[PDB]
Formats: structure tokens, C-alpha cells, sequence
């Protein structure tokens, strides 16, 4: 325990990462965390609402 | 552009419609900027044959 000031650098900036990754399985409000399942089960004029 | 049309079909004149006259006989841009005038012509595009 004596490395605890090394090792926090690490461990947040590794949180950080893992959050800004874990972000994209959001819906936001959206129907679907996935474009690719909007872009093909409805027409343009809401699916770039 | 002036054209006649089935009464069921006016709605299929829009930015981003789709159906049968949309797609293959009148397409209009998603970005469309202007005005559609319709109106009902029972008296001179109807005969009794």
C-alpha cells in the first residue's frame, strides 16, 4: 500500500475510460442504443429526430 | 408541377412519404421548401363510363 499515490492515477484514469466507453449502451430517449436498428425499421423524417 | 391524383393519395405528397405513388411516380426532396395546393375535381375528371 505503499504505491497508493501511482496506482490512483491509473485506477481513474481507467474509470474514466470504462465510463466514456459504458456511455454508448444509452437510449438518450431514443427507441433503441443502436443506430443501426433505428436506420432500418423506420422512415427518415423521426429516425433522425 | 401540376398533376391529378386519387383522393387517397394526397396525403403521400410530403417530404419523407413513402408509398406507391411516392416511390415510383413523384418524389419530393427531404429538405423541400414551398406549398402543395389541392383541391377536389369530381366535376370535370369524372364521366359516367
Amino acid at each position: 500500500s505503499a504505491l497508493g499515490k501511482l496506482q490512483d492515477v491509473v485506477n481513474q484514469n481507467a474509470q474514466a475510460l470504462n465510463t466514456l466507453v459504458k456511455q454508448l449502451s444509452s437510449n438518450f430517449g431514443a427507441i433503441s442504443s443502436v443506430l443501426n436498428d433505428i436506420l432500418s425499421r423506420l422512415d427518415p423524417p423521426e429516425a433522425e429526430v | 408541377d401540376s398533376f391529378v391524383i386519387r383522393g387517397d393519395e394526397v396525403r403521400q405528397i410530403a417530404p419523407g412519404q413513402t408509398g406507391k405513388i411516392a416511390d415510383y411516380n413523384y418524389k419530393l426532396p427531404d429538405d423541400f421548401t414551398g406549398c402543395v395546393i389541392a383541391w377536389n375535381s369530381n366535376n370535370l375528371d369524372s364521366k359516367v363510363g
